[PDB]
RNA sequence: GCGGUAGUAGCAUGCUAGGGAGCAG
RNA sequence: AGCUGCUCCCUAGCAUGCUACUACCG
């Protein structure tokens, strides 16, 4: 009994075949219920026939006969069609505006989340429809994943090694760090707490959260939520006022904040200044230096997951007193610099899944590109701050959409903020990148990065390029091709001083296989933001649309500030990047 | 009966609800899971579950009515104004409630004095008033439960009295009904602690589906729910300056008691010509019919009536339990043997020995009757009939059998002795025989603790049926009260009816071609209802007028009295009604310019409209 | 009710009858154009009398579901009220005295009458007269129910603070005289 | 000339619902 | 601030029932 989604009018009718059960006014409901695959409408009572044994539940056919609603084959003479005038029968029949062009909502309703175009329309429409599309997308996500293979491991191989059995008739979903399960312990009646763990190459090896000893009888699933409706938009309306509103001018600053002063003012002088960030330019330092500039401000540490606020926790030990902060964690093993559940404290350390709804001055939204509109708009519901801070950039990598099937999402459509830096521009500019030497930062410039990144140090002269040979063979979800592994080990013998690296690969199963032959650790490309090594190892292994994507590989290119080896089965970036090439054994 | 005797030995902190700790999504509660009765022993619930997930509407309703969490979270209380057991104080201060005086309708009094009333030495004078009370009125009225004492019974005599009493209730039918078949008059009354913080009975009868009420009713057949009763003061006209209170029972009790008892209660109130006369009207010739039914064909008849001192606060618990069992005997096909026991336990835990909120504190009630529960006026009648039958048994068994001249009555006495103290099960033939004997020589007309009896005089002078002294003795040893013979009456001439019944006197008048019996009230009651009111709006006559029409209906039969100052009351009322109509109509012609037409409103100030209400050809 | 399919038909029947009345030719003029009119009788009877019943039934239905929506909202309101009350009285309760007596019980059950008697922190006494005051709580500490209590505050029937010096045998007739004593459990 | 039905108006009896008041236990 | 029973007044509605006027067919 509230406003409908497309008309802002009080109604009482809900699409029965939708997933959200949204409010739709009488003419607006007629439009949607004739123009799509939504065939049912519910009111204060469900518009269904009352003759025992009826299951035809369309919209037009039903007939109202007093204290009941019939079908034409169920109908005593005193009646009227429930569908007439192009207007379904329900409360507030008059004062509904309706809408003629509702094919956008119609497509969102019929959008089954397979094509890229689904995401394109879902990110091109207006606000509350943005919300409807987002929540339908996440609901369909959990319909997708939970109904797949049961993680019923029916024996233990060895220490951190298991034997696997899975659901029949329904296939089994990936076993990667992008896909985290959740444990339930069976007793003679029901289930008990186990927790979330990951599976990898074994014969199943599990990268467990913490120590556990499970015998037979146990099995796992990846649990989810029951996502409820939201409240607020993706962002607040902008400002162009005259004041640094709500805060206090400055006396002290450290001169390493020289590039910090110029952008402090713009974030607080107007509603929001949306931050774009190249890898390792000092953004978190800036996001910590915000409170350094004004000791009196409340700024709310957010992220995609806690592991990035743990980064803002790591540098919290560096700068600010521990008596003004609180690290909120839901009732998991993460970083905790402070005490939990102290909301009323100045510094708010949490993530989008943690903080209770309050009000604050500035919210430091971290790693935006790995967030979709839903988790982007939640804090807009929880926290009505006057100023926003969006640490992130669509330029790095988007959140894992398992329904990426046909096409690939461009950073124009990762979220609304993601095209916002591409429509109004980034209201952020930091040219001093402490990450990379004269090789990479100069190279990432012409890549996508606005020709704004350029050298800080000189050339370290070992960040070389080597384009490879390439042969293709896949098994389930990634590929193992020791051809791409062969030159790694065989050219490493030329440099024994090359044992300080990590072997990253787009095919996450390669690191689990390569470590048997190579010994350097593992790392997943898409969840590798923030972490860097001095010397790094990679093989692109192909130039399909998953890894070497010109905006999306660039997390692991700015990895090295000393030396790299970019093994290329590729043409995407070789003649595009700016390094030197050697011979292949 | 044995439990009543043995329970006076044990500490009084051991009776009442038994509580336990449960978890609702990891947060601990304290709830009732049983009961320790003084009469029924220890009772344990059958559906108890620790570690539940949520609470429905029904479980919230049950946990809110529990006294467990209200008393477990208040202060300790030591109230020295009473001898009753005090439990807890639910706030930080005590509340002292008063009662206000009445409002004076000066217009009616002036009109009545200009017609010759209230003269020196008149037979009609004012004796009904609104009496005021001060702050200590509620607790001093609650302290009258010190007259309830533990009473053990003659069990072999009671087990025979109950069979005869049951024979009195054979023409009716009862059983359980569903939630869509119960009927509520006036859904705009209070729901009773803690539920009067949020709405009236309409709120809870609307928020509950027909299937939630059925679930709650089915729940009370395996579990016990204790509730809380609130004590309220009344604001009414009276002839004595003592304060009056009523018990307000909570909604969780009424909702289920209606489903248990309403079929039988509505069967009783639709029967004519029986001993219990609840539901019979006195209008359109009904008073005459009742009087002729009670006269029956008794031989050398007299009339008699008696009273009960402190009836609702001196009733022993055993007779209250017995009344409940007699009322529940009609469930032989719908309810099992365990279901009926749990319904009895629920009744005892809610309206017999429950927790009472007087002021803002909780006390323990020893026993007696709660005035405002769902079965009051019918249990009172059962208690009445039980006491009368006991009086007759004691009259007949305490008579020297060697001097009885009739040979039928001697065998009756012999067999009555050996059906009390020698026979162990029920003998149906002798119960029928004794019932017939009583119905012929001892005829009763019963409302809820009022009575009139027509009896054989020659039998009573020889001690073969009950007299007024037998009632005195029975009340002394089975009720713990002394009944003074200055509040009883007797009448040896039948052509003037009962001296009193439901506050009415009787007159044999000539109506048309024959003679009929009419009821009339005390004139002071009607005049006092004229002069003193409980709202200031009722001190202007032209705003209602219907009040005076109704009060004139009540006063019509005084026109036939031999005392001339009694007919003047009816005539005064008619004159006043005419004056009020004229003064209301002569306002719309001056203050405004509205011409009202006398659309047959002249019938109200003529005697035919009122005479028609006492003549046998209905129009109800 | 004028835009019905038969308003035009009865209109044209009476219009032709008007045309013939301006004509006035034959006996069939009367018979016919009183029967062009006498056919357009059922139109404007059923089409204007069955349209007079469907609308009443529609209004009935709309009012009824208005009622049901309001009754459905008040239910949620009272649900929230009851929940808040229960969880509020929950937080004056979960002490360690309670768990201490509960764990000493052999099966988990205890009488309810001994919980305020053994776990409450505050006591309230109501005194009718001075003679009772002397025998119950004279001094500044007294013992009741196997414990020691310590007085804080005394008020009278008007909720006004009395001081312990005023309560005397010769000042007694100047006090509003139920007095209410508040004490705290001594440790 | 009558019957049947369909409309419209006025009148009574009964049932239900809502509101106002009076008495009794 | 309660549970019951009875009675008066006012409005709404439903069907029913009686009764009157018009039309159509037989
Ligand atoms: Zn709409
Ligand atoms: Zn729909
Ligand atoms: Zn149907
Ligand atoms: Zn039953």
């Amino acid at each position: 009994v509230g406003a409908c989604v497309l008309c802002n009018s009080q109604t009482s009718l809900r699409c029965g075949a939708c997933i959200r059960r949204p409010f739709l006014c009488c003419k607006c409901c007629y439009d949607h219920v004739i123009s799509t695959s939504h065939k049912l409408v519910l009111s204060v009572n469900p518009y269904v026939c009352n003759a025992p044994g009826c299951d035809v539940t369309d919209v037009t056919q039903l007939y109202l006969g007093g204290m009941s609603y019939y079908c034409k084959s169920h109908k005593p003479p005193i009646s009227f069609p429930l569908c007439a005038n192009g207007q379904v029968f329900g409360l507030y029949k008059n004062t509904c505006v309706g809408s003629d062009n509702v094919t956008d909502f119609n497509a969102i309703a019929t959008c089954d989340w397979t094509n890229a175009g689904d995401y394109i329309l879902a990110n091109t429409c207006t606000e509350r429809l943005k919300l409807f599309a987002a929540e339908t997308l996440k609901a369909t996500e959990e319909t997708f994943k939970l109904s797949y293979g049961i993680a019923t491991v029916r024996e233990v191989l060895s220490d951190r090694e298991l034997h696997l059995s899975w659901e029949v008739g329904k296939p089994r979903p990936p076993l990667n760090r992008n896909y985290v399960f959740t444990g339930y312990r069976v007793t003679k009646n029901s289930k008990v707490q186990i927790g979330e763990y990951t599976f990898e190459k074994g014969a199943v090896v599990y990268r467990g959260t913490t120590t556990y000893k499970l015998n037979v009888g146990d099995y796992f699933v990846l649990t989810s939520h029951t996502v409820m409706p939201l409240s607020a938009p993706t962002l607040v309306p902008q400002e162009h006022y005259v004041r640094i509103t709500g805060l206090y001018p400055t006396l002290n600053i450290s001169d390493e904040f020289s590039s910090n002063v110029a952008n402090y003012q713009k974030v607080g002088m107007q509603k929001y200044s949306t931050l774009q960030g190249p890898p390792g330019t000092g953004k978190s330092h800036f996001a910590i230096g915000l409170a350094l500039y004004y000791p009196s401000a409340r700024i709310v540490y957010t992220a995609c997951s806690h592991a990035a606020v743990d980064a803002l926790c790591e540098k919290a030990l560096k700068y600010l007193p521990i008596d003004k902060c609180s690290r909120i964690i839901p009732a998991v093993e993460c970083f905790d610099k402070f005490k939990v559940n102290s909301t009323l404290e100045q510094y708010v350390f949490c993530t989008v899944n943690a903080l209770p709804e309050t009000t604050a001055d500035i919210v430091v939204f971290d790693e935006i590109s790995m967030a979709t509109n839903y988790d982007l708009s939640v804090v807009n519901a929880r926290l009505r701050a006057k100023h926003y801070v969006y640490i992130g950039d669509p330029a790095q990598l988007p959140a894992p959409r398992t329904l990426l099937t046909k096409g690939t999402l461009e950073p124009e459509y990762f979220n609304s903020v993601c095209r916002l830096m591409k429509t109004i521009g980034p209201d952020m500019f930091l040219g001093t990148c402490r990450r990379c030497p004269a090789e990479i930062v100069d190279t990432v410039s012409a890549l996508v990065y606005d020709n704004k990144l350029k050298a800080h140090k000189d050339k370290s002269a070992q960040c070389f390029k080597m384009f490879y040979k390439g042969v293709i063979t896949h098994d389930v979800s990634s590929a193992i091709n020791r051809p791409q592994i062969g030159v790694v080990r065989e050219f490493l013998t030329r440099n024994p001083a090359w044992r300080k690296a990590v072997f990253i690969s787009p095919y996450n199963s390669q690191n689990a296989v390569a470590s048997k032959i190579l010994g350097l650790p593992t790392q997943t490309v898409d969840s590798s933001q923030g972490s860097e090594y001095d010397y790094v190892i990679f093989t692109q292994t192909t130039e399909t649309a998953h890894s070497c994507n010109v905006n999306r590989f660039n997390v692991a290119i700015t990895r090295a500030k000393v030396g790299i080896l970019c093994i290329m089965s590729d043409r995407d970036l070789y003649d595009k990047l700016q390094f030197t090439s050697l011979e292949i054994p | 009966n044995f439990n009543v005797l043995f329970s006076t030995v044990f500490p009084p902190t051991s009776f009442g609800p038994l509580v336990r700790k449960i978890f609702v999504d990891g947060v601990p509660f304290v709830v009732s899971t049983g009961y320790h009765f003084r009469e029924l022993g220890v009772v344990h619930n059958q559906d108890v579950n620790l570690h539940s997930s949520r609470l429905s509407f029904k479980e919230l309703l049950v946990y809110a009515a529990d006294p467990a969490m209200h008393a477990a979270s208040g202060n300790l209380l030591l109230d020295k104004r009473t001898t009753c057991f005090s439990v807890a104080a639910l706030t930080n201060n005590v509340a002292f409630q008063t009662v206000k005086p009445g409002n004076f309708n000066k217009d009616f009094y002036d009109f009545a004095v200009s017609k010759g009333f209230f003269k020196e030495g008149s037979s009609v004078e004012l004796k009904h008033f609104f009496f005021a009370q001060d702050g200590n009125a509620a607790i001093s009225d609650y302290d009258y439960y010190r007259y309830n004492l533990p009473t053990m019974c003659d069990i072999r005599q009671l087990l025979f009295v109950v069979e005869v009493v049951d024979k009195y209730f054979d023409c009716y039918d009862g059983g359980c009904i569903n939630a869509n078949q119960v009927i509520v008059n006036n859904l705009d009354k209070s729901a009773g602690f803690p539920f009067n913080k949020w709405g009236k009975a309409r709120l809870y009868y609307d928020s509950m589906s027909y299937e939630d009420q059925d679930a709650l009713f089915a729940y009370t057949k395996r579990n016990v729910i204790p509730t809380i009763t609130q004590m309220n003061l009344k604001y009414a006209i009276s002839a004595k300056n003592r304060a009056r209170t009523v018990a307000g029972v909570s909604i969780c009790s009424t909702m289920t008691n209606r489903q248990f008892h309403q079929k039988l209660l509505k069967s009783i109130a639709a029967t004519r010509g029986a001993t219990v006369v609840i539901g019979t009207s006195k209008f359109y010739g009904g008073w005459h019919n009742m009087l002729k039914t009670v006269y029956s064909d008794v031989e050398n008849p007299h009339l008699m009536g008696w009273d009960y001192p402190k009836c609702d606060r001196a009733m022993p618990n055993m007779l209250r339990i017995m009344a409940s069992l007699v009322l529940a005997r009609k469930h032989t096909t719908c309810c099992s043997l365990s279901h009926r026991f749990y319904r009895l336990a629920n009744e005892c835990a809610q309206v017999l020995s429950e927790m009472v909120m007087c002021g803002g504190s909780l006390y323990v009630k020893p026993g007696g009757t709660s005035s405002g529960d769902a079965t009051t006026a019918y249990a009172n009648s059962v208690f009445n009939i039980c006491q009368a039958v006991t009086a007759n048994v004691n009259a007949l068994l305490s008579t020297d059998g060697n001097k009885i001249a009739d040979k039928y009555v001697r065998n009756l006495q012999h067999r009555l002795y050996e059906c009390l103290y020698r026979n162990r099960d029920v003998d149906t033939d002798f119960v029928n025989e004794f019932y017939a004997y009583l119905r012929k020589h001892f005829s009763m007309m019963i409302l809820s603790d009022d009575a009139v009896v027509c009896f054989n005089s020659t039998y009573a002078s020889q001690g073969l049926v009950a007299s007024i002294k037998n009632f005195k003795s029975v009340l002394y040893y089975q009720n713990n009260v002394f009944m003074s013979e200055a509040k009883c009456w007797t009448e040896t001439d039948l052509t003037k009816g009962p001296h009193e019944f439901c506050s009415q006197h009787t007159m044999l008048v000539k109506q048309g071609d024959d003679y009929v019996y009419l009821p009339y009230p005390d004139p002071s009651r009607i005049l006092g209802a004229g002069c003193f009111v409980d709202d200031i709006v009722k001190t202007d006559g032209t705003l209602m007028i219907e009040r005076f029409v109704s009060l004139a209906i009540d006063a019509y039969p005084l026109t036939k009295h031999p005392n001339q100052e009694y007919a003047d009351v009816f005539h005064l009322y008619l004159q006043y009604i005419r004056k009020l109509h004229d003064e209301l109509t002569g306002h719309m012609l001056d203050m405004y310019s509205v011409m009202l037409t006398n659309d047959n409103t002249s019938r109200y100030w003529e005697p035919e409209f009122y005479e028609a209400m006492y003549t046998p050809h209905t129009v109800l | 009710f004028s835009s019905l399919p038969s308003y035009a038909a009865f209109a044209t029947a009476q219009e032709a009858y008007e045309q013939a009345v301006a004509n006035g030719d034959s006996e069939v003029v009367l018979k016919k154009l009183k029967k062009s009119l006498n056919v357009a009788k059922s139109e404007f009877d059923r089409d204007a009398a069955m349209q007079r019943k469907l609308e009443k039934m529609a209004d009935q239905a709309m009012t009824q579901m208005y009622k049901q929506a309001r009754s459905e909202d008040k239910r949620a309101k009272v649900t929230s009220a009851m929940q808040t009350m229960l969880f509020t009285m929950l937080r004056k309760l979960d002490n360690d005295a309670l768990n201490n007596i509960i764990n000493n019980a052999r099966d988990g059950c205890v009488p309810l009458n001994i919980i305020p008697l053994t776990t409450a922190a505050k006591l309230m006494v109501v005194i009718p007269d001075y003679n009772t005051y002397k025998n119950t709580c004279d001094g500044t500490t007294f013992t009741y129910a196997s414990a020691l209590w310590e007085i804080q505050q005394v008020v009278d029937a008007d909720s006004k603070i009395v001081q312990l010096s005023e309560i005397s045998m010769d000042n007694s007739p100047n006090l509003a005289w139920p007095l209410i004593v508040t004490a705290l459990r001594a440790n």
